[PDB]
Formats: C-alpha cells, sequence, structure tokens
DNA sequence: CATTATCTACCGACAATATCAATACTTAT
DNA sequence: ATAAGTATTGATATAAGTAATAGATAATG
C-alpha cells in the first residue's frame, strides 16, 4: 500500500531546477488505461522497471499501487526531491536510489559493477516484457538528453542491449512536435528522422488543446491523445509537455552513413535535391545525378524525404567510390592555431 | 648575386658605404616592380611552367600543379568576362522596376559598379592566390571558413584595385567598400572558381575493389556542425592538399607583403609610412571607427612625433638571411625526418581501433574524442610543416640580398612587423635564419656579452653575469665541434633551449676563437637583452614598492631575483609538504613545477586571470614533460588552485593598482555622456552605454579600448549568407570586457611606450635595435650603450607618477558625466544634490553646464507631461528611500604611492639581461 | 530583495545559417 | 470608388555529453 503523494506535500517543495510533472491521479489512471501496459508485461510480478528523473514520485505510486512490480527503481539525485522520497516512500517497497541518471555511468555502475539493478537481456524481434523504462526529461535545457537516449536505440549500447525495452517519456511539448513530424511539415527535421527510423512513437498525453495543431492530422486522429489542461502539471510556468510511448523496432541501414547522410541533407532541408546533393562532399552532384534513376525524386526537396529515401541516399553514398572522409566531419576547435 | 658576402668582403667602411648606395638605388627600382608585378609575374611563371611541364608529359607532380592553375585561370577567365560582359551589358539600365527579382535585382545591380573598375585577369589570379592561401583556416579541417574566404577575397580585390588607382595617379601627374560589397563580389568570384576547377583523382570502387581514375572538383561548397551552430565551409580536394605540402607552393601563391629591400618610407602621419603603395595605418584597428578617429585628430594634431621617432628607429634597421643556418635547416628539411620543430613528412593520419558500437556509450565518446585529438595533431604537424616550407622558400629567396622591415603598431602601441609571413618576430627558427647587415667589431665589452648571450640561449639565463661567462668558457670544445659539423656530430647546439639561434650564435663564436685577437673580428648576431617580468616591472614603479621592486630586480643587486623562480620555489615546498601529507596528485607533480611553469600564471595573475585561464595555461605548460594527461584538464585543477593560493598572499601594490584600474573601467563604463544626446533613445528607461574607456600614450599617442558588443547580420552573397559584423555600426560598449582588460592594456601601453623612448634614443646614438616587445636586440658592441640607454629612458618614463596623472586625465575627459545610479548605499561628497536640480541661474556667459543638464532630467522620465516635479521627487533619497538615481560619475581614490626612489635602478645590471 | 545566464586576462586574429512569420511599402485596380 | 508581392527584419531550430572545460558573477523579476 504505497502512499500516493498529492498537491499538498508537491506544493511544499520549492526547487524543481526546471522540471515539470503531473499531479492528477484521474489522468494518470487514465493514461495507464490507454497504455494498456498489461497486454506486453503479462507477468507483472517479475518485470523491473527503472524510473529516471521521476521527481515527485506520483506516476511511481500509481505505477505501483496498479501492476506491484519486482523492483522499481527512482534515480533522482536532488536534494528536495531526494528528501521528499524518502520522507514519503520510506521503507516502501519502491528502491530509492540517489543517483544521478544523466552520466552514462550510472547506468554502467548500476547494472554492471555493482548489480543493485539486474534486467534480463532478451531477443530483438518482441518489445521486451521483463524490462519497461519510464523517464520525465522535461526541462527546457535538458531537451539534448532525449536525442541521446534516442540515438542510443541505433547503436544498441546504453539500455537497449537488453533487446526493445519501451520508454514512457514525459518531454516539452516542442520536443513532441519535433520528434513526432510526418515529411513535408514545417516542424521535420533530423530529431524528426532519427525518431521515424529507429522508433515508432505514440502521442499518449498532451498538456494543452491548441497544440494539436502542430502534428499532423491523420496521425492525430490515429493516436487519439488524452489531453488536460494546463492547471493539471504542478510547477505552472514552463510550456506544455506531452507524454510519448517509444518502442524500438528494426532497422538495416548503416548508422554512420546515414547520420552523416542526413544531417549534411537536412541543413538545407528546403534546396531541391538537383543542389543539396553538392554539400555531402567533392563531385556529389555529377555521381548522384548519374546513379539516382527515379528523376521524381530529384526534385524533392529533403524536407519532402521519407526515411526510405535516406536510406537508399545513403546506399548510393556508401556506393560511392570517391565518398568523403566521414569521421573527418568536425571543426578543430580545439588548437588549429594557425601561427603563420 | 649574393651582396652580403663581397660586401663583407670590403675592407674599409667608406667603400662599404658606397656599395651600400649603389645596391641601394638599384634595389629601389627592384623593390618598385616588385610590388607592383607580382601577380603578373607569378602568373607569367606558373603558365611558363605548364608549358614546359606540356613537352616532358602529364603526371600529377608540382609541374602539374601549375599546369592545373594554369587551367583553373584558363577556363576560368571566360566566365569572369561573361559576368562582366552582362554588367556592362546592364548597367545601361532603364526602369528599375521589372527587372530580375533574383539574379539582377539584389545581385547583379547591386555589384554591377564595382566589377567595371577593374580588368579581369587580375581577379582570376587573385581569387586563385587567396584562397590557396587560406588553406585549412578558420577551424576547418582541409579547407576554409566561408565568411574569412569572401571577405579577403573581396579585400584583396579591393586592395589591388586601389593598387591600381594610386600607379596610375603617380604615373599620369567607394572610399572603403563596405562589408556587403565586399561579400558579394567575393563570393561571386570563388563561386566561379568553384565551378571551373576540376583535378583528378583515384579512388577504390567498393563492391569489385577495382581502382577507378576520375575528375572531380577541385573545391566544394559544404557545411559543418558545430555546437549546434552551423558552420559554412569550403573544403579542397586532398589530391591538392597533397600538393600544397610540397617545395614549390611559394611560386603558385605568392607573397606579395614580404620584407621589402629599400628603406621603409620614414613614419610622417598616421596615413604614410613603410610601405610605398600598399598604405598602411599607424594602428591595427580591427573594428572601430573611433580608434582611427582618435588616431587622427592626434596626428592633425601632431603631438605624437615620438611615436613616428621610434618607428622610423625601429625600421630602418637592415637584416641579411644567415647562410650558415639556411644550409643547415635546408639540409634537416631535405633529410625528411622529424626535426626538432619541424614535424616530418607524414602521409595520413593512423586511428586507433575503433570500439565496437555494443559499448557503453562513454567508451565511444572517449573514441571520438581521441580521434578529434589525433586529427588536431596531424593537421598540426601538416601546417607547421607548410608553414616552414613557407618560411624556408622565402628565405632562399633573400640568400644574400638585405632586407628592412617596417614596423606598425596595435591598438596598444608595441611594434609589429608589417610582413606576417617572415620576420624576425616569429618562431626561434625565422629568428635563427635572420643577422644583422651592418657588421661591428666585437671589443672588449662584445666579445663577453656574445659569450653571455650564448649562455642566455642555453637556459643559463638565471645565474649572474660572471656565471654565464663560466659556463660559455667552460664547452669550447662543445662549440667547437657544433660548429664544424652541424649535423654528424654531437649536435650540442640542438639540446639549448633556443635550437637555432644557439647553433648561429655558435658559429660566430667559433670564428671568434680561431681569431688571435677577438676584438678585431667583426660580427652580425644580435644580442639579446631580454626582460625579466616586465609587467611587475611596470607594476612595482608605478605603485611605488620597495620590496616588490627589490625582487624584480629594479634594485641593483649583485645576483639576479626573478619572481617567477621565487614563488615556483614557494610553491614547490608547499605542494612537497602536500605530497607528503597524503594527496596523490602532489606525487606526481612535485618536482615537475618549475619556473617555466608557474611564469604563465603570475604573469596573467597579476593582470586579472580567471581562473579556467590559469588552468589552461598550465595545463599547456607542463603537458610537454608528461607529468599529467596533456588531454585531461582535471589533474591540473588542483595545482592552479595551489598556485593562486602561495600567489595571493605574495602581491600588494599590483593588487591595488588592478583593482582600482577594474573599478574605474567598470565606473567609466556605466556611465551616461550629457552633451552629445540631448534625446532619449526611447529603448527603455536606462539608455545604452556608449563610452569607452580612453587615456594617452606618455608618448601622446591616444589609446581607445574597442571593446565593443559588436552588431552582426546575415548578408546574402550567391553562395550563402555569411555572419559577417558591418564596422561602421557604433554599437554600445561590453562593460565586463573594458573591466577584465583595462589593466593588461595599461601595462603593455607602458611597456611600448618605454620600447619607443629607448629605441628613439638607440636610434639616436647611432645603433640599429630590434625589440621584440620585451627584448632588445643591438650588435654584441654597442650593447654596453644600449644597457644604459634602456635604464635612462626608463627613468625618463617613471620620472612622474603615471597612475595619478591617468585619473586626472579620466577625471578631465569624463567630468560632465552621470553615472546611472541604483539604491543608495552611502553619500561621498556633497556635490551630488545639486546634480539633479540645476537650479542655480547663469546668466551673462557661458557655463552653460546646467542648461544642457536639465533637459536630461527630462529624459529620464520624469513625473510630468513639469518644472518643478523630479526635483521634489529626489529630496526623500536624501532625506531614505531609494531611486534609480542621476548621480555624477566620481572616480575612486587612488591607492597610496609608497616612497621608492625609481632613480636607483641606474646601477642595477641585471634589470635587462 | 531573491535568482540566474555568461565566460572564462590581453594583444598580433581573422566572424552561424536556413527558413519562414511578419512588416512596412510600393505599387498600383 | 479598390489588393498582392515585397526588401527589411526577427524569431526559431540547428547538434546533442552542458562546444575540447564548471566557478564566478554581473544582471533581470
Ligand atoms: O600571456 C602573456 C604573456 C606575456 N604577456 C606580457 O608580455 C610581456 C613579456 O612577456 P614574456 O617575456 S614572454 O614573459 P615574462 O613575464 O617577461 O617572463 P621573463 O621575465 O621574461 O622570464 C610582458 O609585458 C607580459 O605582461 C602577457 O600579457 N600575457
Ligand atoms: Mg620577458
Amino acid at each position: 500500500s504505497v502512499p500516493i503523494p498529492g498537491i499538498k506535500d508537491i506544493s511544499k517543495l520549492k526547487f524543481f531546477y526546471g522540471f515539470k510533472y503531473l499531479w492528477n491521479p484521474t489522468v494518470y489512471n487514465k493514461i495507464f488505461d490507454k497504455l494498456d501496459l498489461t497486454k506486453t508485461y503479462k507477468h507483472p510480478e517479475e518485470l523491473k522497471v527503472l524510473d529516471l528523473y521521476p521527481g515527485v514520485g506520483i506516476q511511481s505510486a500509481i505505477f505501483y499501487n496498479k501492476y506491484c512490480p519486482r523492483q522499481y527503481s527512482l534515480l533522482e539525485k536532488r536534494s528536495s526531491l531526494y528528501k521528499f522520497l524518502n520522507a514519503k516512500f520510506e521503507g516502501s517497497p519502491l528502491q530509492i536510489l540517489k543517483r544521478d541518471p544523466y552520466d552514462w555511468s550510472t547506468y554502467s555502475n548500476l547494472i554492471d559493477e555493482e548489480r543493485i539493478f539486474v534486467p534480463e537481456v532478451q531477443s530483438s524481434d518482441h518489445i521486451n516484457d521483463k524490462f519497461l523504462t519510464v523517464a520525465n526529461v522535461t526541462g527546457e535545457g535538458s531537451e539534448g538528453l532525449i536525442m541521446q537516449w534516442l540515438s542510443c536505440i541505433g547503436n544498441k549500447n546504453w539500455l537497449y542491449r537488453f533487446g526493445k525495452v519501451k520508454m514512457l517519456l514525459w518531454m516539452p511539448s516542442t520536443t513532441a512536435r519535433k520528434l513526432l513530424a510526418r515529411p513535408g511539415m514545417h516542424s521535420r527535421s533530423k530529431c524528426s528522422v532519427v525518431r521515424e527510423a529507429f522508433t515508432d512513437t505514440k502521442l499518449i498525453a498532451i498538456s494543452d488543446a491548441n497544440e494539436l495543431k502542430g502534428f499532423d492530422s491523420q496521425c492525430i486522429e490515429e493516436w487519439d491523445p488524452i489531453l488536460f489542461s494546463a492547471a493539471e502539471i504542478w510547477p505552472t510556468k514552463g510550456k506544455p509537455i506531452a507524454l510519448v510511448e517509444m518502442d524500438p523496432i528494426d532497422f538495416d541501414f548503416d548508422v554512420d552513413n546515414w547520420d552523416y547522410v542526413t544531417r549534411h541533407l537536412m541543413i538545407l532541408k528546403r534546396t531541391p535535391l538537383n543542389t543539396v546533393m553538392d554539400s555531402l562532399g567533392h563531385g556529389g552532384q555529377q555521381y548522384f545525378n548519374s546513379r539516382i534513376t527515379d528523376k521524381d525524386l530529384l526534385k524533392k526537396c529533403p524536407i519532402d524525404l521519407t526515411n526510405d529515401e535516406f536510406i537508399y541516399l545513403t546506399k548510393l553514398f556508401m556506393e560511392w567510390p570517391f565518398k568523403p572522409d566521414i569521421l573527418m566531419d568536425f571543426v578543430d576547435m580545439y588548437q588549429t592555431e594557425h601561427s603563420g | 648575386i649574393n651582396f652580403f658576402e663581397i660586401y663583407n668582403s670590403l675592407p674599409t667602411l667608406e667603400e662599404k658605404k658606397a656599395f651600400e648606395s649603389a645596391l641601394n638605388i638599384f634595389n629601389q627600382d627592384r623593390q618598385k616592380v616588385l610590388e607592383n608585378r607580382a601577380t603578373e609575374a607569378a602568373r607569367e611563371r606558373w603558365k611558363h611552367d605548364f608549358e614546359e611541364a606540356k613537352a616532358r608529359g602529364d603526371i600529377s607532380i608540382e609541374k602539374n600543379l601549375n599546369v592545373k592553375l594554369w587551367k583553373w585561370y584558363n577556363e576560368m577567365l571566360p566566365l569572369v568576362k561573361e559576368e562582366i560582359n552582362h554588367c556592362r551589358s546592364l548597367l545601361s539600365e532603364k526602369l528599375s522596376d521589372k527587372k530580375g527579382l533574383n539574379k539582377v535585382d539584389t545581385n547583379r545591380l547591386g555589384y554591377g559598379p564595382y566589377l567595371t573598375l577593374i580588368d579581369p585577369g587580375k581577379m582570376c589570379v587573385i581569387t586563385i592566390l587567396e584562397l590557396l592561401k587560406l588553406n585549412s583556416t578558420g577551424g576547418v579541417i582541409e579547407g576554409m571558413r566561408t565568411a574569412r574566404a569572401v571577405i579577403s577575397v573581396g579585400k584583396a580585390i579591393e586592395m589591388e584595385f586601389r593598387s591600381e588607382q594610386v600607379l596610375k595617379s603617380e604615373s599620369q601627374a567607394k572610399i572603403l567598400w563596405p562589408q556587403s560589397i565586399r561579400a558579394r563580389i567575393g563570393s561571386v568570384l570563388i563561386s566561379m572558381l568553384i565551378q571551373v576547377a576540376k583535378v583528378s583523382v583515384q579512388g577504390v570502387d567498393p563492391v569489385t575493389k577495382a581502382k577507378v581514375h576520375g575528375e572531380a572538383p577541385a573545391f566544394a561548397h559544404g557545411y559543418q556542425y558545430h555546437n549546434g551552430s552551423k558552420l559554412g565551409v569550403l573544403k579542397i580536394h586532398k589530391t591538392l592538399i597533397r600538393q600544397l605540402n610540397g617545395e614549390r607552393l611559394i611560386a603558385s601563391v605568392q607573397p606579395q607583403l614580404l620584407p621589402m629591400l629599400v628603406e621603409p618610407k620614414p613614419w610622417v602621419n598616421w596615413r604614410s609610412g613603410g610601405y610605398h603603395y600598399t598604405q598602411s595605418t599607424l594602428l591595427r584597428t580591427k573594428d572601430s571607427p573611433e580608434q582611427v578617429a582618435y588616431l587622427k585628430a592626434a596626428s592633425d594634431n601632431g603631438d605624437i612625433d615620438r611615436v613616428y621617432d621610434g618607428l622610423n628607429v625601429l625600421g630602418r634597421t637592415p637584416w641579411t638571411v644567415n647562410r650558415k643556418v639556411f644550409d643547415v635547416v635546408s639540409q634537416v628539411w631535405n633529410k625528411g625526418e622529424g626535426f626538432l620543430d619541424i614535424p616530418g613528412a607524414q602521409d595520413e593520419m593512423v586511428l586507433p581501433p575503433a570500439p565496437p558500437k555494443n559499448s557503453d556509450p562513454s567508451i565511444l565518446r572517449a573514441w571520438k574524442l581521441q580521434v578529434k585529438t589525433i586529427a588536431n595533431k596531424f593537421s598540426s604537424d601538416r601546417s607547421n610543416r607548410c608553414d616552414t616550407n613557407y618560411k624556408l622558400e622565402i628565405a632562399r629567396a633573400f640568400l644574400g640580398e638585405k632586407l628592412y622591415f617596417p614596423h606598425n603598431l596595435d591598438f596598444r602601441g608595441r611594434a609589429y612587423p608589417l610582413s606576417p609571413h617572415f620576420n624576425h618576430l616569429g618562431n626561434d627558427m625565422s629568428r635563427g635564419l635572420l643577422i644583422f647587415w651592418h657588421g661591428k667589431k666585437l671589443g672588449p665589452s662584445g666579445l663577453k656579452w656574445l659569450k653571455i648571450h650564448l649562455s642566455n640561449l642555453f637556459g643559463f639565463d638565471k645565474l649572474p653575469l660572471k656565471d654565464r661567462v663560466a659556463f660559455t668558457e667552460s664547452h669550447l670544445q662543445d662549440i667547437k665541434d657544433s660548429a664544424e659539423n652541424p649535423l654528424t656530430g654531437d649536435r650540442w647546439w640542438t639540446t639549448a633551449d633556443k635550437p637555432w639561434q644557439a647553433l648561429a650564435t655558435c658559429f660566430e663564436l667559433n670564428e671568434v676563437m680561431k681569431m688571435d685577437n677577438p676584438e678585431e673580428f667583426i660580427s652580425h648576431q644580435p644580442v639579446h637583452q631580454d626582460g625579466t617580468c616586465n609587467g611587475l616591472q611596470h607594476y612595482a614603479a608605478l605603485g611605488g614598492d620597495v620590496e616588490g621592486a627589490t625582487q624584480v630586480n629594479l634594485v641593483p643587486s649583485d645576483k639576479p631575483q626573478d619572481v617567477y623562480a621565487h614563488v615556483a620555489r614557494l610553491v614547490q615546498k608547499r605542494l612537497e609538504i602536500a605530497a607528503e601529507k597524503g594527496d596523490e596528485n602532489a606525487k606526481i607533480l612535485k618536482d615537475k613545477i618549475t619556473r617555466k611553469v608557474v611564469k604563465q600564471t603570475v604573469m596573467t595573475n597579476v593582470y586579472g586571470v580567471t581562473y579556467v585561464g590559469a588552468t589552461f595555461q598550465i595545463a599547456k605548460q607542463l603537458s610537454p614533460i608528461f607529468d599529467d594527461r596533456k588531454e585531461s584538464l582535471d589533474f591540473s585543477k588542483y595545482l592552479t588552485k595551489h598556485v593562486f593560493s602561495a600567489i595571493r598572499e605574495l602581491f600588494h601594490s599590483a593588487h591595488l593598482i588592478q583593482d582600482w584600474l577594474g573599478e574605474s573601467a567598470k565606473r567609466i563604463s556605466k556611465s551616461i555622456r550629457l552633451d552629445v544626446d540631448e534625446k532619449s533613445f526611447k529603448n527603455g528607461n536606462k539608455p545604452d552605454f556608449m563610452s569607452s574607456v580612453i587615456w594617452t600614450t606618455p608618448l601622446g599617442l591616444p589609446i581607445v579600448q574597442p571593446y565593443r558588443e559588436e552588431s552582426k547580420k546575415q548578408v546574402e552573397t550567391n553562395l550563402q549568407t555569411v555572419f559577417i559584423s558591418d564596422p561602421f555600426a557604433v554599437n554600445p560598449v561590453n562593460a565586463r570586457r573594458q573591466k577584465a582588460g583595462l589593466p593588461p592594456n595599461f601595462i603593455h601601453s607602458l611597456d611600448a611606450s618605454h620600447m619607443l623612448l629607448s629605441a628613439a634614443e638607440c636610434g639616436k646614438q647611432g645603433l640599429d635595435f630590434a625589440s621584440v616587445h620585451d627584448s632588445y636586440w643591438t650588435h654584441a658592441s654597442d650593447i654596453d650603450t644600449m644597457n644604459v640607454v634602456l635604464r635612462e629612458q626608463f627613468i625618463k618614463l617613471h620620472e612622474v607618477d603615471l597612475v595619478l596623472r591617468l585619473k586626472e586625465e579620466f577625471d578631465q575627459r569624463y567630468k560632465n558625466y552621470v553615472k546611472i545610479g541604483k539604491l543608495k548605499r552611502s553619500t561621498d561628497l556633497a556635490q551630488k544634490i545639486i546634480r539633479i536640480r540645476k537650479d542655480l541661474s547663469r546668466k551673462l556667459g557661458r557655463s552653460t553646464t546646467l542648461a544642457d543638464e536639465i533637459y536630461f532630467e527630462k529624459k529620464r522620465q520624469e513625473l510630468l507631461n513639469e518644472d518643478i516635479t523630479d526635483l521634489d521627487a529626489l529630496e526623500l533619497e536624501n532625506g531614505n528611500s531609494g531611486m534609480s538615481v542621476l548621480l555624477p560619475l566620481r572616480l575612486p581614490e587612488i591607492p597610496p604611492k609608497g616612497d621608492f626612489d625609481v632613480t636607483v635602478l641606474r646601477n642595477s645590471q641585471y634589470f635587462f639581461s
């Protein structure tokens, strides 16, 4: 019987470092019914959940009261929030750890060295049934962390060495609009192509009525996202938030060449492919004209391209005899001194 | 041919003067042709090489490189002449309404008038030369930044145009192109070159592993992401980079501003001096109208004449390339192995085994960082080898001829040559090559001083003069061995701190040892009076410290005391006890701390160095000896903490003067002028701050700190939209940089002033004098006279208290300012209250001061639409309640100047040695 | 009065762009 | 009597270990 903290307690915490959480139990019950987590993790009495950036710890209490997993690790390294978690969930079967989840080392130490949290690695054909990760990365400055966590899916390195672990991610509405843009929308950028290539992600709930104007209309109809007012998050200053369920999928491209090609095409994301393939090295336009056979594709500006066209273009790039060096794609900011 | 050897062969000085006059006139004509015909001569040289290569065969070699240059030029001239043709066909406008909305509307009608003014072949050759010269600059791996390239080419074409105009004006008997037009012109020309340049390349196809050869564009326009902020780049094919690390690069890309063979145009006005046709301003004013405006006012008033005297003495000193050292460096370069600094031939970098993807993210990040480190090291070595190649080619050009360097000043007043590539103020190799053209007999003092210089080079500048002479005497065998065969020997000169100058002086000493009477020998090698903590010397003199002056060799002593060594020892003792205590950080570093490591932190520390800077400075200094991670800064963090702890106690007068300067800079930066502005800018209640720190050099030169908040904007070009800043936009001052920069600029101004005074005096005595900011060079004979002059001029500079004169000058220049006042803390004087009112009548005459000031109060958002309103509002504050007040700027009170006769340095021989 | 976004001593030096949301402005119908 | 570009401008995203680093610290609400 985990005691859930309400608005009274979480009104007392003065510092939040910029993170906005949710406190209404009714919308959380609605969300956990919409997600229907009891379909994949059919035996929760064996599931182990790793909660990053839990903060106030209401989602955690409701999750535990509804599913009773075996191990629930809240990684919150912040003074007032850690104090809150140890004064409210003391002795409770929740596992409260004072560890920064931002640094990569935390996961290596926890799973590898100390073996406090040891989940079970499974194949890469079905979405993992014994490991669920939930995260609240809602700071307006801490958005690059989400990009790192998405990139880890491509390398299969950080927590995705246990297969396809499903993530329940709270994120700023601007990040959710970037990640969930469909080809040709205004907010389509390389973050969206990464999301499309590695993941299929659905909008489980949003914190605003006038935000649905940034997502694709057919996709907004397909997802059927839960809505709530801006009076539901407790620190009511920052922009609205959006919860996104993110499960990795299969992929068979070369992630390094795909990164290069996508990053250098999505710089000039509105010049037609007649003239944007020259930024990919020396002599790119002549070669990519001699190789690309479908001259309808040459008129799609690289914002119009789906991910399959990017995989095709990276296939042509890796077939290029005179392709440039992909590894020296940086600026020597460190010590290009230029003495003479 | 070789002028220097025959000139030295002459027995009598009058014959030398006749020889010098004849060479001077013939070199007048030679220099005159050199400036104008540099591009024509270079273009003729490579077209000739292309024709010569054609007969032999077509292989990818240096002659092929010249062939490529003549091919790019040959296939770029028609494009640019078609552009010019459409420019003249469209410059006859009819109606500016129905025009090509992109290609002519902003593009062609805008730069139209500027393309007609200069003939096309000049523009093509200039674009090729100026794009090759920018190879691997601005942070790009093997290319350039697009902004730097576009602006440099536009500026080179404009300056060549202005040279054409100067030549036409002397023969027959815009003013400053805006940044936007320069950008558009540069972008159009480099675009055409991008669209013509093609170089053959060889590649390996992936599926069949069968080599395939093809022609690809030599230049390419791309982008690169750093830190999220995209950057435009121009990449050059690696096949061309392989050929830029080649011996014949100087023929392709000619240096226009190289040391002139005639006497520099002696400085008579800020607008003229040194170079004949390329105008050179007396100030390297980076991006300021105010700096040039104040310099112009000074020059018109003419009160800086001493700066002209110093620059004219600095410039009229003749050098000559050392033939023997050139031979040794050429042998070492041709050998191909990595020498002391010449890194050595390298084909392509090798990276460690790539880590598997499934590895922890930190491991991949660490590998990526290592890849960045390896790439940086490779590009650094490649750049060093290329720079050395350029320097050796210029040295080869002048193997016999004597050369003069025209000096210029940065905005403080330190003298920097005008020739950027090759000058005596570069790294050690450049200094080794150069020797004084005029040779003077050593004499009794001269021989000993030459020996003391050789001891100085070997790192034994710490010990007294007698010990230096003893050290030189003890190693006579090493001197003869090193002199006889530079290589294939003991190579004693190599161990020295300064590797090349040491061999050159070894050659001089070997010649001296072969003479029965050393004094009759005539020497060329300049002796360096280096200065021990010169900034500290100036702080001690200004403050008037006695203990501080004693530490810094000001007061006469038998043994030289250098502050760096003393603090380094103190830090060493404390670190040793710390390592014994039990920390592991100190044990590794307990011994390595030496004078060199501490000196950088101590100098910067007096000057207001933020802790991050100290951490990096120490990391770089201690990286070679390999006592901690050269890449990492974590190990170095503690060391700087202790350095600061030991240092803080040491300094009192320097800290007082630096603090006063910082407080004065902050108050002056945050001040608002009454007179110029009678209108509120209406940006807000608080106007902008456009007043900058300004003081005058003791010589009379004006110094104006150009630390503004620059406003860049994206101007559109043919290639991209470049983020450049327009120099004419005056903007508010960056208070942070003013406060952090006043102390170093003041001390550097004083240092440069002392140099210019001593240079004028030495040139008056007839001694050639060359000075690298804080070390003065002269023949080993006249070194004694120079030693006397240095001290004397220091006296003539510090006889008057300079900080007080500076504060008085500040109070004069900034009396009628009104610093914005926040909520009150206390009161200082009793004229603040009269400032707000300005109701005292000003009848029958000037003293308008109240009239101009009262209207400014109306701009302080008064409580009115009236007259007695705001005055009543402020009565409460003095009587209590804080307001954002308008108080008169009041500069602080200068620190108490301790009693110490500066005139006691006249008898200290370790002051400069 | 409580809380935060810049830099990291100074000089020779030498720099983010593409896109689009919207504006004042000239055209003109 | 009656509207659509449009040169200028300003905001926003960009990659993604807080630029190769992390403690002050001037400066808003
Ligand atoms: O990083 C620096 C280095 C040097 N300088 C300034 O350049 C001048 C001399 O620079 P250096 O001669 S080499 O270093 P010194 O402090 O003179 O040590 P030394 O006594 O020669 O063994 C001197 O005015 C110094 O303040 C800086 O301002 N910043
Ligand atoms: Mg010195």
